[PDB]
């Protein structure tokens, strides 16, 4: 009954081939509806990392896009859970 | 392959009994079953660690610390003990679930006979007809039985009976002929045979 | 205990058999095996638990299968000579553990069935020179030409099974010389008092069942033909 | 490289 | 260095209609490999890594076979801890499976993983000794016997030390360049509104520990970028700002870097 922090990044540190990826972790049950939002409503096409135990028994997935940072533009995911109160969603800034 | 020894066994009546395993693969179990002629096999003693494993027995089962090969002992033979001995070990290092039998021992037991009298008698059919028998028994357990060395004939080999009422015990073999018309007092002679009562007729 | 569908029976190259096992209780790895007199038991294809297909070692000739766990089939899709021995199906609930293995059903695959003939049997009643010497008597049943290896007999005093004192051949031994193709013989002793043999009332039955045959199969030669039956003789005491 | 076998719970 | 081998999986009850999904993946140390998703469209062993490829297509499917039988398992095991549980069959229940290997720079055997979780909390393990279990309650707890009187639990000990590890060096022998060098973390460390952190970039393998020091600390939890490398920073809080220094240490570097500036 334990529910995922989330936190926002990039893959390489104004525009070039960069990635956005999104990650979350300390949660359970398992199945998690992680989205990528931009601008403000969901871009289409990202690839998914594939489920895993850990120590404390707590699953993690990541996930990417490939994209090109813009700095009139700030992209952020929202993200829901069975545990969850909120469809929260952390609004990312370029230093974390 | 799980090898096994020996080929197979005849000890008597008293004796002690000694067979072994030697795997190729590493097991950490070792199980010995036996079946009778005709039955499932059915497990004897199982062995887990090294060392040693006395249970049931009588029986005494090793687990040799090579981890690849393992012994069975069995004091004070009976009768009673008779049939196909194995060893199963569950492999293991196969990363399967093969459950590896042996080749199989076959032990068989002659037990002595208190007074050995030995003799050949001769018995004629319900058929009524001239086709003929003359049993060989109560002889000594040593005694062994060749076969003919005559295209008619069929020798048939040992046998162990026993009508538990009296504790007494019979050796017995048997062997057939019809044509040509052949006596029983010269059906065995081929076969070693100590000093006999063939009465004549 | 697990059962063993059928428990003795004869077929002919290309046509396919079914010889399935029951279970209880809700065991979950079985596996078949084989054995026949030389190399010892081998195993065959077995399966942990439900829906897990394994080969293992003697395949070829086979196949299986398992979707729920009270049965377990071994299928053949083309009986060879090859695979004419003695099956058995063993049991136990999880991997591993000591197996429970099952009464014993032997297959019998044949090129040809001309050769399926049953049992001939007579009694032989005991000499007078027995009872003169050791005071004991001991009658001898047999079974002259039979093939194959299909066959159990027993004894039968005054109407009712006995053992005390009787004895059979633990092998079928050959005649003609050829080795593998012919039929075989079989013999064995019951051995009782001196003076129950001299009573002219009672039962000497020699009962001997032979295997083969149904009537689901059609008959060539226009002798009688083979099938399952009993052969037995009988004989009666004389002071 | 795996369990080649497995156990029921 | 110190390398490994795993495989994680993850099987979760679903009434409704439902799905009882099955994913597997394992990792050498830390790196992904392999693939085995019931929802996909494969239903085999799909490569992840560019180094499991060459095995023979027997071994992919040596593979399928198993993964499909452990899959197949966790059917009754999910459908098994009910009956202790007498619980609603309308309910998604999950279970976790956990067992694995490691060896030393020796390239030996070393110690041995075995346990099995419901709830994201501890079911059944298997300790440092192949002996024995790991009992968290009494439903757990029953397992053990059919573990404990059928010895299906004594096997694993011929696997784990023995066909698991062989299997790690069949991997590591051609998995040189990576799986096996020392990524050298590089660092920064930046200043606004003071908070300062330093940060460490690009470093394989996972485990770091980086901190501060005397002339309230935020910081989190390892990241993975997708290149097989990983992340990491250390927000603590200080005007005059010589402060404290970042003590960054692991097997990539020579010796623990100490910079304030």
């Amino acid at each position: 009954q334990r529910t995922p922090k989330i936190q926002v990044y990039s893959r390489h540190p104004n525009g070039k081939s960069n990635f956005l990826n999104c990650y979350v972790s300390g949660f359970h049950p398992s199945d998690i509806e992680v989205d990528l939002l931009k601008n403000g409503e969901r871009i289409e096409k990202v690839e998914h990392s594939d489920l895993s135990f850990s120590k404390d028994w707590s699953f993690y997935l990541l996930y990417y896009t490939e994209f090109t940072p813009t700095e009139k533009d700030e992209y952020a995911c929202r993200v829901n859970h069975v545990t969850l109160s909120q469809p929260k969603i952390v609004k990312w800034d370029r230093d974390m | 392959q799980l090898n096994q020894s020996p080929q197979s066994m005849f000890i008597q009546e008293g004796e002690d009994v000694s067979m072994n395993c030697t795997s190729s693969s590493i097991f950490n179990t070792w199980l010995w079953y036996k079946q009778e002629p005709g039955e499932g096999p059915v497990l004897l003693i199982a062995l887990y660690k090294a060392g040693e494993l006395t249970s049931n027995g009588r029986l005494t089962a090793q687990f040799g610390i090579t981890r690849k090969d393992s012994f069975l002992n069995i004091s004070a033979s009976i009768p009673s003990d008779v049939g196909i001995y194995f060893c199963a070990g569950p492999g293991g290092s196969s990363n399967t679930g093969k459950l590896i039998f042996g080749q199989g021992t076959t032990l068989q037991v002659k037990p002595d006979i208190q007074n050995p009298d030995p003799a050949v008698y001769q018995l004629r059919d319900s058929k009524s007809s001239d086709k003929s028998v003359c049993l060989f028994t109560d002889f000594d357990s040593q005694t062994n039985v060749s076969q003919s060395k005559d295209s008619d004939v069929y020798i048939t080999d040992k046998c162990v009976l026993d009508m538990r009422s009296m504790d007494f015990k019979s050796n017995s073999a048997v062997a057939w002929s019809n044509k040509s018309d052949f006596a029983c007092a010269n059906a065995f002679n081929n076969s070693i045979i100590p000093e006999d009562t063939f009465f004549p007729s | 205990q697990v059962t063993q569908n059928p428990r003795y029976l004869i077929t002919v190259t290309g046509k396919e058999l079914t010889v399935t096992c029951s279970q209880n209780m809700n065991h979950e790895y079985m596996s078949w095996y084989r054995q026949d007199p030389g190399l010892g038991l081998r195993q065959i294809y077995y399966s942990m638990n439900v829906e897990v297909t394994d080969k293992g070692d003697v395949p070829e000739g086979y196949k299986v299968s398992r979707k729920e766990k009270r049965n377990f089939p071994l299928i053949l899709e083309s009986p060879s000579p090859n695979q004419t021995s003695l099956y058995f199906c063993a049991s136990s609930l999880i991997y591993p553990g000591e197996l429970f293995f099952g009464e014993g059903s032997r297959l019998t695959v044949l090129e040809d069935l001309k050769n399926v003939f049953p049992p001939e049997v007579a009694v032989f009643e005991p000499s007078e020179a027995e009872i003169s010497h050791t005071q004991k008597a001991t009658l001898v049943c047999l079974a002259t030409g039979f093939y194959p290896d299909h066959v159990e007999l027993s004894w039968w005093v005054n109407g009712k099974e006995v053992h005390s004192g009787v004895c059979t051949d633990p092998q079928p031994l050959k005649e003609q010389p050829a080795l593998n193709d012919s039929r075989y013989a079989l013999s064995s002793r019951l051995r009782v008092s001196a003076t129950f043999w001299q009573n002219p009332r009672n039962h000497f039955r020699c009962q001997v069942q032979f295997y083969g045959l149904s009537e689901n199969d059609e008959w060539t030669q226009d002798r009688a033909k083979p099938v399952t039956q009993i052969v037995s003789a009988e004989a009666w005491g004389r002071a | 490289g795996i369990l080649g076998f497995v156990f029921t719970l | 260095g110190s390398h490994s081998m795993r495989y994680f999986f993850t099987s979760v009850s679903r009434p409704g209609r439902g799905e009882p999904r099955f994913i597997a993946v394992g990792y050498v140390d830390d790196t992904q490999f392999v693939r085995f998703d019931s929802d996909a469209a494969s239903q085999r062993m799909e490569p992840r890594a560019p180094w499991i490829e060459q095995e023979g297509p027997e071994y992919w499917d040596g593979e399928t076979r198993k993964v499909k039988a452990h899959s197949q398992t966790h059917r009754v095991d999910l459908g098994t801890l009910r009956g202790y549980y007498n619980q609603s069959e309308a309910g998604s229940h999950t279970v976790q499976r956990m067992y694995g290997c490691d060896v030393g720079s020796d390239w030996r055997f070393l110690r041995g993983y075995h346990q099995y979780a419901y709830d994201g909390k501890d079911y059944i393990a298997l300790k440092e000794d192949l002996r024995s279990w790991t009992a968290a309650d009494m439903a757990a707890q029953t397992t053990k016997h059919k573990w404990e009187a059928a010895h299906v639990a004594e096997q694993l000990r011929a696997y784990l030390e023995g066909t698991c590890v062989e299997w790690l060096r069949r991997y590591l022998e051609n998995g040189k360049e990576t799986l096996q060098r020392t990524d050298a973390p590089k660092t920064h460390m930046t200043h606004h509104a003071a908070t300062l952190r330093c940060w460490a970039l690009s470093f394989y393998p996972a485990e770091i520990t980086l901190t501060w020091q005397r002339d309230d600390t935020e910081l989190v939890e390892t990241r993975p970028a997708g290149d097989g490398t990983f992340q990491k920073w250390a927000a603590v809080v200080v005007g005059q700002e010589q402060r404290y220094t970042c003590h960054v240490q692991h097997e990539g570097l020579p010796k623990p870097l100490t910079l304030r500036w």
